[PDB]
């Protein structure tokens, strides 16, 4: 009787400053870089 | 054609023959339909499939063999001993997974248990 | 044969009792209980997804306990549904 | 007006028969048990339409049966052997791979000098000494008219070693609780013959335990044989109960007869051996052919209609059923043994295979004239004695069988020299 092999890997590690640019740049119509905040106060 | 055109069903040793040639050269769809007309002609598509299936594993056509011999396994057609080792055998030396994967588990449901044998094959292409 | 035995057999039969032997019954022939589950579960699937509405008397599931009953030799009712008719 | 049915022939049998059972948890869902002069047999009394999955007919307990392993420890189940009782001295004192129907006769007779057993019950039904069709309870007349060598001296050599297993187990000196078992040494005979005869193989499992024994089942042994059967044994772990159940997709009318297979695949000559049974129909029975003479396979399972791989050989009927009668079981046999050959799909020479078919046909009749007497004079003994020995019926039943095979495959070979040239 074979199993039926389900295969699940959930892998941690520490992420690297070039990895975390991939989360929150993103693209604009512009073309200008955006992501970062600037300014202290929110509202 | 012209034994059919005068209404006359043709025997189970031509319809053999036709399916074994469509085989050899690799006409792999040209043999479903031989396959049909002889369903339609209240025949028995068992030993037809096998031939099949083996002439077209020895005509050096894999995945249209994988896929004929699928395409019969859904259909309730069971295979002999000889095939279920030779097709493992062969997509295992290919280095198909899937399709050998799937041939186990279809042989498992029809009521042969994989050995030694079939789990090697398969580990064989897991390495 | 005991004469007075009429009114709990009628009792079994209107409350839905049958339903907690047939199960216990058809539990006698399988090895896991859990494969009997799964595989309930997929013929209710199949039935239920020829025919949306007509997927039995009331529901599928008991309808498919049913069929499962009926080809085994014990008369059972369409999908174990038998309304009273002593209604006004 | 009453139904002409197969089972319209014979007569209702004793309630007690399903009396004695039904106080235990012993249940039948729509079968009848009927006796004729044959013997008992299970028919039908509902329509069965085609049915998705198996559908039970009769449920047996274990504490009803009687049990023995067949590896080295011997387990008997249903605890009937008190620890210390000097019977399992007979029963271990045996070879565990030759003889399995001594221990069984031997838990037979132990169980037929036990009180509160069922057996003690059911044995008012089951076959006498004269009832019964077993070539055990045979005479040297009988054995010899069987006209087959090989098949006597087999039947002497069983008869001679359970008259020696009974002289050197029942000795002067043994005590008396295994004396008054057998104390006439045709007892035992019969003991064997009914263990040889009723005894099923099956694979049981109780609790944790996985073992494949040797079961004289009641209410089991009643079922009929047929090459086709309906019926099939399954055990059922749950309640340590056994069923008969009917096959998924066959459909069964009223006064069907219910028939399962014993020894599938066997050559007609174990079947007299063990069983007593001939049919003229067995799809397995061997012929031998000494000629070179090769006639071809496809062609012959073309002009009969017999589609199926070599291990599976049926006939088609939606290919022709009206033109094709002729096809039964005995042209599967002669298929299956006529010597055949095949070199691809190169086309027959008809010149050939008329050469063949008579050759054959030569041999066959030189081989049939080796019996000493013919077909017609054994048709005619048959019906000639209306109350004779059975036995003795048994054995001229054998013969008649034997001779309309070789003439089937004869009138077969006849056809298809005369057909295949349409």
């Amino acid at each position: 009787m074979i199993d039926r092999y389900k295969h699940q890997q959930l892998r941690i590690g520490s992420v690297s400053p070039q990895q975390i640019s991939a989360w929150a740049t993103k693209i604009l119509p512009n073309g200008e870089i955006v992501g970062e905040v600037t300014k202290p106060y929110t509202f | 054609r012209r034994e059919l055109s005068e209404g006359l069903r043709p025997l189970h040793e031509t319809f053999l023959a036709l399916v074994r040639l469509f085989g050899a050269k690799g006409l792999a769809t040209r043999g479903l339909e031989i396959l049909a007309a002889m369903e339609k002609l209240k025949y028995d598509i068992r030993q037809a499939w096998l031939v099949l299936v083996e002439e077209l594993v020895r005509s050096n056509h894999l995945e249209d063999a994988n896929k004929v011999f699928l395409k019969g396994a859904e259909g309730g057609l069971r295979a002999t001993d000889e095939i279920y080792d030779l097709l493992i055998e062969q997509d295992c030396k290919v280095g198909d997974h899937s399709n050998a994967l799937t041939i186990a588990y279809e042989m498992e449901a029809a009521g042969r248990m994989a050995t030694t044998f079939h789990f090697n094959c398969l580990l064989s292409v897991q390495a | 044969r005991i004469p007075f035995l009429e009114e709990q057999v009628r009792k079994i039969r209107d409350g839905g009792k049958l339903l907690t032997m047939d199960i216990h019954r058809l539990l006698l022939n399988e090895d896991n209980r859990f494969d009997f589950v799964n595989e309930i579960a997929a013929e209710a699937k199949q039935y239920v997804e020829n025919n949306r509405d007509e997927y039995g008397a009331k529901k599928a599931i008991l309808h498919v306990l049913s069929n499962r009953m009926n080809d085994a030799g014990v008369y059972r009712a369409e999908a174990y549904m038998e309304s009273d008719p002593f209604k006004p | 007006q009453p139904h002409d049915t197969p089972a319209s022939q014979l007569e209702l049998a004793d309630p007690d028969f399903y009396k004695i059972g039904y106080v235990r948890s012993f249940r039948a869902y729509g079968i009848e048990f009927r006796e004729g002069p044959d013997g008992y047999g299970v028919f039908a009394s509902r329509d069965v339409e085609p049915l998705r999955r198996a559908r039970v007919i009769m449920e047996i307990p274990l504490e009803l049966m009687l049990t023995i392993s067949k590896k080295l420890p011997w387990m008997f189940f249903p605890d009937i052997i008190p620890v210390g009782h000097p019977i399992f001295d007979i029963i271990n004192s045996t070879n565990p791979e030759t003889d399995s129907d001594l221990r069984l006769a031997c838990l037979l007779l132990y169980a037929f000098d036990c009180k509160d057993n069922f057996w003690q019950l059911y044995g008012d039904f089951l076959p006498s000494d004269d009832e019964c069709t077993s070539f055990l309870l045979a005479t040297e007349e009988d054995l010899l008219e069987l006209q087959d060598e090989k098949l006597a001296s087999t039947m002497r050599e069983q008869q001679q070693r359970a008259l020696e297993f009974w002289e050197k187990n029942w000795h002067s000196a043994v005590p008396l609780k295994i004396k008054r078992l057998a104390r006439d040494p045709e007892r035992f005979i019969w003991a064997m013959c009914i263990a040889q005869s009723r005894s099923i193989n099956l694979q049981m499992r109780i609790g944790a335990l996985v073992q494949d024994a040797n079961l004289l089942v009641p209410y089991a042994d009643m079922m009929n044989h047929s090459f086709q059967p309906n019926c099939f044994f399954h055990w059922r772990f749950k309640d340590r109960m056994l069923e008969v159940m009917i096959n998924a997709g066959q459909r069964i009318r009223k006064g069907d007869e219910m028939t399962v297979d014993y020894m599938a695949g066997q050559k007609n000559n174990f079947f007299m051996q063990r069983y007593g049974f001939s049919s003229p129909v067995n799809p397995w029975d061997v012929i031998h052919f000494t000629g070179d003479a090769k006639i071809h396979l496809d062609t012959f399972l073309s002009v009969f209609n017999i589609s199926g791989l070599p291990g599976e050989y049926y006939h088609n009927s939606r290919l022709s059923n009206d033109g094709d009668s002729f096809v039964d079981g005995a042209i599967i046999a002669a298929a299956r043994t006529l010597p055949t050959w095949s070199d691809g799909d190169l086309p027959p020479i008809p010149s050939l295979e008329r050469k063949a078919v008579k050759e054959l046909q030569e041999e066959c009749h030189q081989m049939l004239a080796e019996f000493p007497t013919t077909s017609d004079e054994d048709q005619k003994i048959l019906d000639s004695m209306p109350d004779c020995r059975r036995t003795l019926e048994a054995a001229i039943k054998y013969r008649l069988h034997r001779k309309l095979l070789i003439e089937k495959v004869i009138q077969a070979l006849d056809i298809y020299q005369d057909r295949i040239l349409f």
